[PDB]
């Protein structure tokens, strides 16, 4: 649900659990509520219209 | 450095009645300390700062961890060893004029007790060796860092053989004293 | 630097007629504080500007940062007051060739002055300890940056022992006082 | 540098029949003005061009703006002061030979006429401060840029102290030309 | 260094009765070998950490690599080799102030094994030549790597004739045993 601005590394060839930053870690939660709300609601919908037609 | 204030000091402090012990003592501490101390010594800890690097972009992280692994360079150690153990021996100049037997037995046993006490603080601080790899977690170094050293045979082998001098000291110090009553 | 000259002067300078105390002071200043400074002391404050580095782009904020920190080192502090010490002994090679008691206590007060006043500038301008951290907000620096410091933990210890025998030497001075009138 | 020469050339020297205002102006001169240049002098000024820095890409501005600035260093100036102030007693050593008071007469005259002449280019070159800004508009500078200085307060001491000490011989040398007529 | 300490204790060493052998030896050992240690030496290994380079972008290779090529530079292992050659010697004061021939033997004896043991200690430590190419497979370094050498052409020179002194002298040594049974 959200993207953050650190992540600590530990693999190889990374000496022992090294830091790293991120670039624009807020227009991309942005982005992923917004899908996810949309997929959500043409779920819904696509349910709705196999009730109403559906046995 | 001046070695030459202390030669003289000590050529003018030695005109003293001793004994077979105490000559041994002086000639040892005279050879094997001191004329290795003021020749080979000063030239192989110049670059103890300057070739000691950490794996990191953080400044201020070689300076903390250096610190934190060599507070003391052992020569400064060492110089401060020789010059308390001889103190003793130069405060018969002092004590000579004044008149112008107990004084050997206050010498003998300050001597003692300085040189067990520098033996043993040496085994505390640095130890038998000293290795090419540090860890270091002291502020502002993130969570740990490698950081490596410069020449690390070189002065284990000094280490070594400053141990087995101050032993061989302390064996004589022990010996003369005994002789005593 | 040429200790050799002080050396001589001295040696000609203590031809004088003492007691048991100004020996004792004597002693005392020549082993534990010229020896010292002589030969332990130019080589640990060789790499302090060199060393010294603040977090930032800005040229001329490391310069300014170490003038503020430091703007004295101690090795030059400690090397006037040994000269401002001893001045009231050397003298005396004056005052002898032109007689060729009095001048005691002159000397004397002049010493306990001199001893005093070097303490209490020292502990108000260096204090008990050099951390590794040091906050700057001069000029052309930005408001307000970290510097860091080297060998913070080898000059504590240089402070902490030259404090301890200037505290000697004033007991002394004081007691050679009381033993007056 | 070598500063055994000159002291074994005065010893040589100060065979000469003088009064009590000679000898101070001699111990004087020995003491706060030699002891301070030869021990604590040359390491001050040893970064002066290496750690000044100009805020420009142009090849050329330091070297031009450090010239411009410190035209001479103050070490020197104060190394020549001493030998030209020395030099009137040194010509005693040819004077003797040929010989086997109106030089006496010649030597003051001309003390007086350097030590003052010493003093007031000290006035005009430095000043009494060194400020840790410079502003540099000299070819080829584009029109003008600040260039910051290095341990600008460690030396505004020495420059105090060497203005107070010239005073003070200054007077000495009149208050023995007031005293023949 | 300080060679002059070691000047004045030989000088009131060699007072000692001895023959053609000893005295041939004894100027050998002065000129051949002091002499060129004391002024040619300690200028070539100066530069040998700062232009020693790797082909590699890993922090700590350089280091490593380096103290596994040369863990003791040739100087010291010398000026070691040359103190204890003449010690044997050194101890001849405390025998004197003592009583005041069997020495000589012990003397003998033990400079033989002192030589001997020398030479080969550094056939097994250095060889014969110091060639420009070193590789290396210790940590941090990836499983080989070049790394080359300074002035690798000054230093067999050194090596070679210090060989052939150290030749002579302990032919010299064995001659003077076989001299007496
Ligand atoms: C880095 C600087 C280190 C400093 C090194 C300085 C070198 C010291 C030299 C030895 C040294 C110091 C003590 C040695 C022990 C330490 C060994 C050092 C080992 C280092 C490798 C001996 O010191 C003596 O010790 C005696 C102790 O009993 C003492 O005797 C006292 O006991 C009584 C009982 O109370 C007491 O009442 C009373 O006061 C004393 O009777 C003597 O007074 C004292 O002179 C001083 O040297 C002395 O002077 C010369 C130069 O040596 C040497 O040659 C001279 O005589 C030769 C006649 O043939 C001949 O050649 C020449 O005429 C001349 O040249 C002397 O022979 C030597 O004696
Ligand atoms: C880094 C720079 C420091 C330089 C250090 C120089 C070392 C100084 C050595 C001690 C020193 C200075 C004062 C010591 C106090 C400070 C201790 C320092 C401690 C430092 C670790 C003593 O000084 C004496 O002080 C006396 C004060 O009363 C004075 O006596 C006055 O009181 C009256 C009352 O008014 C007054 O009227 C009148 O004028 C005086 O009668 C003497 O004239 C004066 O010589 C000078 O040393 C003197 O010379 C030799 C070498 O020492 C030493 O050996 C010599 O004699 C031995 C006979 O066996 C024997 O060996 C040899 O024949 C010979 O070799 C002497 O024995 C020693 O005396
Ligand atoms: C960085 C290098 C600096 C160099 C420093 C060198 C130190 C100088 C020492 C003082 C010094 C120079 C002048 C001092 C003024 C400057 C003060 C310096 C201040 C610095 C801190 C005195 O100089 C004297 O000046 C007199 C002026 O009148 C002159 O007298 C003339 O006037 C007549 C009238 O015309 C004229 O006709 C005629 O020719 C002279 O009769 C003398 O001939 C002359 O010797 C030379 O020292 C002399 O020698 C010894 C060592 O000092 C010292 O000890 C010795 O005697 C003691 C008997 O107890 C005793 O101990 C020992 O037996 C012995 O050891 C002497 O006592 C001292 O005298
Ligand atoms: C980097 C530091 C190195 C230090 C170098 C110091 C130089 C040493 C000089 C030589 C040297 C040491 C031994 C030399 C061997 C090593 C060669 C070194 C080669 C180096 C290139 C000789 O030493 C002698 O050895 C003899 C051994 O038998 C010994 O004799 C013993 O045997 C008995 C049997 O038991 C025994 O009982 C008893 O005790 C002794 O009788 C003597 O006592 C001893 O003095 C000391 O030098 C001596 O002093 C002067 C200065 O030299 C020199 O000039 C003086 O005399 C000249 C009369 O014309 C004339 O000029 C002047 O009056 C004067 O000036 C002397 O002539 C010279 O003798």
């Amino acid at each position: 649900f959200s993207v953050p601005g650190l992540y600590e590394c530990n693999r190889y060839p990374c000496i022992k659990e090294v830091e790293c930053y991120v670039s624009r870690p807020t227009e991309k939660t942005v982005f992923l509520v917004f899908m996810f709300a949309v997929s959500g609601i043409c779920v819904v919908l696509n349910l709705a219209e196999l009730n109403h037609l559906g046995w | 450095g001046e070695w030459t204030i202390l030669e003289r000091l000590l050529e003018a402090a030695v005109q003293q009645h001793s004994t077979m012990i105490g000559r041994i003592l002086l000639t040892v501490v005279v050879i094997f300390r001191i004329l290795i101390v003021a020749i080979v010594g000063e030239t192989v800890y110049d670059d103890e700062q300057t070739m000691f690097v950490c794996n990191t972009l953080q400044p201020g992280c070689n300076q903390a961890c250096y610190d934190r692994a060599f507070p003391i360079s052992h020569i400064r150690y060492w110089v401060f060893q020789i010059i308390m153990v001889c103190t003793p021996s130069l405060c018969f100049i002092t004590y000579s004029v004044h008149q112008s037997s107990r004084f050997y037995i206050i010498q003998v046993v300050f001597r003692n007790a300085l040189e067990i006490g520098f033996l043993v603080g040496q085994y505390f601080l640095y130890g038998f060796s000293v290795p090419g790899l540090y860890e270091c977690n002291r502020y502002p170094c993130i969570k740990e860092v490698e950081c490596y050293v410069s020449r690390p045979t070189e002065k284990t082998v000094f280490l070594v053989f400053m141990f087995a001098v101050s032993g061989i000291c302390v064996v004589l110090n022990l010996a003369e004293l005994n002789h005593l009553g």
